């Protein structure tokens, strides 16, 4: 549990103590068409099916 | 020794099934039963309604309308109460409101509604209550 | 510009929520040149910049969630106008599929992928099938 | 999981003369070694276009199931696939997963300036609805049908 707060500040600036005192990393991945699955893709429950199909 | 316990809630969603139209319900609770609700009833009544039962007997409960058909379903939250060691022995026990029990179901019945196909008052837990009490031994 | 200013259950009750006009394709108007003096080939003609337009759009979940609905039919005919019909289309079909799952003596084993038949089946539409393999048997 | 676990030797033949004894008899608990993973296959059918009526068969390579019905359960596609002799008493589990929601859209056509419509689904259908419904009033109107819910 934590503050995040602003005025007009950047992103970063706004994260950097926050990601610091938590030991949080952002990460970011941009997705490739025909390559990469789709990025909100993942698998539930018994039988290991999606979590939304289509 | 000391003692610490952990209130968790009692959550029950009401609904009115077969969307109806005009006319009113009632709620049954341990067999203490509510003066009868509309169809289109704000939470604020429904929590009054509620809170006159001889086994609630205080505004210790609280509800908020999902609003799906008026009001409809209601949300009903236990304990919630919006719309010194030895005091047990001096008959002012500190315990006040219901919260933290595990509330049996309450029961629904359509009362006078009528509207649409195969009306039913419906009624589930979200969120079964418990206090746990932890007994520490000291000294 | 025709559309602006200078509880679900409301609509049995007669307290409708869908005030004011505006996203509607209203007919265009005419203008008549009467008691109109002081020019020459005089007239007030009138164009569209921009159409109104509603699409409701309809999203079937929870209960009927699963279910391939039929298509919604409308009827104009309570409607009061010059030349009124009503549009409906499926965006998205709905379904759920049989999941079939390989066991016991065929637990870890590499199996056909199966084909449908479908020459027996009648009514519906492009009555068809599909078969997805989420795992290789392994 | 059943699994093998090993102790295995890395004694120190080598000590310093000051070094510590325990190193000469040193072994390793190994991890815990498991049998063969096995993957089960699984595959989806799916039946589109809504059929009413009449049946499908499945092939399983080079067998057919006996016909099965447009409207039949998993435990009815289950007793079809069994009797199929590339498949025995349990080999073949089946269920239904994975919802997609019907989405369909409606739209008025011509100066409609005032009255009411009606929408039908299946053969139920609604009160009129009006000229210039909003969102909440077209789902009352749906919401008010004999097969649709409130939530639905």
């Amino acid at each position: 549990l934590t503050i995040v707060f602003s005025r007009f500040k950047s992103f970063h600036d706004t994260a950097k103590n926050v990601l610091a005192d938590s030991q949080l990393t952002i990460v970011c991945r941009r997705y490739f068409h025909g390559e990469d699955p789709h990025p909100f893709a993942e698998l539930s429950g018994e039988l290991g099916l999606p979590l939304i199909e289509g | 020794v000391r003692v610490k316990s952990t209130k968790i809630n009692e959550v029950q969603v009401v609904e009115l099934v077969g969307e109806p139209t005009s006319g009113s319900f009632t709620l049954t609770l341990d067999g203490q039963t509510t003066a009868p609700i509309a169809y289109n009833a704000t939470p604020a009544t429904v929590a009054a309604r509620i809170a006159d039962l001889p086994n609630i007997d205080g505004n210790y409960v609280k509800v908020e309308g999902l609003n799906e058909w008026f009001h409809s379903p209601y949300r009903i939250t236990f304990g919630e109460a919006q719309s010194f060691i030895g005091g047990l022995f001096g008959g002012n026990a500190s315990g006040k409101g219901v919260g933290g029990i595990d509330i049996d179901e309450m029961t629904g019945d359509v009362g006078t509604l009528s509207g649409g196909a195969g009306l039913d008052v419906q009624v589930t837990t979200e969120q079964d209550g418990d206090r746990l009490y932890v007994v520490s031994f000291q000294r | 510009t025709f559309g602006e200013a200078q509880f679900i259950g409301g609509l049995f009750g007669g307290n409708a929520s869908g005030k004011g006009v505006g996203g509607i394709d209203i007919d265009e108007m005419t203008g008549d040149v009467g008691t109109l003096s002081g020019g020459a080939g005089l007239d007030v003609q009138v164009t569209t910049e921009q159409d109104g337009d509603r699409l409701y759009v309809v999203s079937f979940q929870r209960a009927a969630g699963g279910l391939n609905l039929p298509q919604l039919v409308g009827n104009a005919s309570g409607l009061e106008g010059d030349d009124l019909s009503i549009e409906t289309a499926t965006n998205v079909d709905g379904g759920r599929p049989y999941v079939v799952r390989f066991t016991d003596d065929l637990q870890g084993v590499d199996v056909p992928t199966m084909t449908v038949d479908t020459d027996d089946l009648t009514g519906g539409y492009e009555v068809g099938s599909r078969v997805v393999v989420l795992r290789e048997g392994y | 999981s059943p699994a093998t676990l090993w102790t295995v030797p890395d004694y120190k033949l080598d000590l310093d003369e000051d070094e510590d004894p325990s190193l000469g008899t040193r072994r390793i608990r190994m991890p815990g070694q498991i049998g063969g993973l096995r993957v089960e296959e699984v595959q989806q059918i799916y039946i589109d276009g809504r059929p009413t009526g009449g049946t499908f068969k499945i092939g399983y390579g080079d067998e057919w199931t006996e016909p099965i019905a447009y409207n039949a359960s998993p435990n009815d596609v289950r007793a079809a696939l069994i009797a199929l002799e590339g498949i025995s008493a349990n080999d073949v589990e089946v269920s239904l997963g994975g919802a997609t929601n019907e989405v369909q859209t409606v739209r008025l056509k011509g100066g409609a300036l005032g009255g009411t419509f009606t929408l039908s689904l299946g053969s139920e259908t609604t009160v009129g609805i009006p000229f210039n419904a909003s969102d909440a009033d077209l789902q009352g109107a749906l919401v008010g049908l004999d097969s649709i819910g409130s939530a639905d």
